[PDB]
């Protein structure tokens, strides 16, 4: 906690489910410069600043990056009090927001654009903290390789990264499909399990 | 007797539904009671129990 | 009155001398539970663990043989009856 | 830093192709039970084997394609008869193992030829019926 006022206009002001997030923000046309020496962590549209909880080594260098969110729907059905009361409710809860650097901090209107997918750094809502992403690499070449080739996969709740090549992209429907496969098989043998034939029986 | 039949009687009805949940959904006597149309778990417990 | 039943098949393995030995109300042995007893049922695969809550009739006994879904415990007018 | 990083049984289950529930090789006995003599009277195994009129296990349809999927490969059991929980997962996926051999008809159809195929409903027909006999004739 600490005990002055910032300024919002040179902040990066990103907005979470259970905190408001604040980076100093470097003057630049394009706002995505991000300076990491000085952060702020405050709850939802409070102006009590506190200094965030910092789990990993912070750039010390001003670096571009690209802000994306993680987070889930909360499509509700309120209930109806007044006439022409909504049916529903959809609203976005961000619980997770992903910072990724450009290569060699390169504008995004430069035609030889991509992403740095080894420098991420991860803000999460519920433990207002802010942390560096393991990033783990299976595309050949290294640390020098064509970046225009190379696809980041996040799983596990923004907890897992990994870069592949875009050849072996996988679908959507191939990955609901293996996760209602893996869930549905389980179940399937928690619930054979409780016949008394289970250990002499095959699965097909 | 009378309470060893009627635990006997009372688990047939509690995994009658799990049965049919997991092998089979579509069986129609399940969608017939499962639905809500016509039908409780207390009758068909009668006709498969 | 609920009943508990075995989940697997095994062999029961639990200490005789935490429990009281009592008769049911069908005329059998059993022992009486008063604590948070754990029972063991050793199965094929895996040694699984069965707590039995206390106030509870334990009709089964040590090193007994148990199939699943065998109910091994149990928790919890004036008729004249002629012979 | 060290952020950045550059690099039988237990397959058939993971692909879910036939294979025992439990591991064979993972597996122990129950050791030894009560024998009858250190035993109360009621959980003792009756010295004769009991009429039940339940001794007998149900016949179902199950049990029929279970064993004629067996006899043809499409599926492996544990032993000869399929047992209870064998039956019930053939209960949840049956319409499965049914699609495939309705696509492996087709595509014996689509090889085979009309001729060849629905000879076997002609027992009259003498005349061979191949794609080469039908591109000759």
């Amino acid at each position: 906690v600490v005990d002055y006022r910032i300024n919002e206009d040179e902040f990066h002001k990103i907005s979470l489910l259970d905190c408001d997030f604040f980076i100093r923000k470097p003057p630049d046309p394009d706002n995505d410069v991000y300076d990491f020496r000085e952060m702020y962590v405050t709850p939802p549209d409070t102006d009590i600043y506190s200094v965030p909880r910092v789990l990993a080594p912070m750039p010390q260098k001003y670096i571009r990056c690209a802000m994306s969110d993680y987070g889930c729907y909360d499509v509700t059905e309120p209930p109806i009090d007044a006439p022409r009361d909504p049916l529903y409710k959809s609203e976005r809860e961000i619980s997770k927001v992903f910072l990724t650097k450009h290569y060699r901090n390169r504008r995004l209107n430069d035609p030889e654009f991509v992403l740095d997918f080894e420098e991420i750094y991860v803000i999460d809502s519920k433990t207002k903290s802010i942390t560096r992403a393991r990033v783990l690499v299976t595309v050949p070449g290294g640390r020098k390789r064509d970046r225009k080739d190379d696809l980041l996969v996040i799983r596990d709740n923004g907890n897992s990264f990994k870069i592949i090549h875009v050849g072996e992209r996988d679908d959507p429907t191939t990955v609901i499909e293996r996760e209602e496969w893996t869930k549905t098989r389980e179940d399937m043998e928690k619930h054979l399990r409780k016949l008394r034939d289970f250990s002499v029986s095959n699965w097909f | 007797s009378i309470e060893i039949w009627y635990a006997t009687s009372e688990y047939l009805r509690q995994e009658m539904n799990p049965n049919f949940r997991m092998t089979d959904p579509f069986n129609p006597v399940h969608m017939m009671s499962f639905s809500g149309a016509r039908g409780n778990a207390s009758q068909v417990h009668q006709l498969v129990g | 009155a609920e009943h508990v039943r075995a989940p697997y098949n095994g062999k029961i393995k639990f200490n005789e001398d935490l429990v009281h030995p009592t008769r049911t109300r069908h005329g059998h042995p059993a022992f009486l539970c008063y604590i948070d007893l754990s029972v063991i049922i050793e199965s094929e695969d895996i040694i699984h663990s069965v707590t039995i809550p206390p106030k509870s009739f334990l009709l089964v006994q040590n090193d007994q043989y148990v199939e699943s879904e065998q109910v091994i415990a149990e928790i919890r007018e004036r008729v004249r009856k002629y012979i | 830093n060290g952020f950045v990083v550059y690099n039988g049984f237990e397959l058939d289950k993971k692909l879910g192709r036939p294979h025992p529930f439990i591991d064979p090789t993972k597996k122990k006995q129950i050791e030894t039970t009560l024998t009858s003599d250190e035993s109360w009277w009621n959980w003792r195994k009756p010295e004769k084997e009991q009429w039940s009129r339940w001794q007998r296990r149900r016949p179902d349809v199950e049990t029929v394609f279970l064993k004629a999927m067996a006899e043809t490969g499409q599926v492996k059991l544990y032993g000869k008869e399929p047992t209870l929980t064998e039956t019930s997962l053939y209960r949840a996926r049956r319409h499965l193992f049914k699609e495939e051999r309705l696509q492996a008809e087709r595509e014996r159809l689509a090889k085979e030829g009309p001729m060849a195929f629905y000879s076997e409903w002609v027992k009259a027909w003498k005349r061979d019926t191949s794609r080469e006999a039908v591109q000759k004739h």
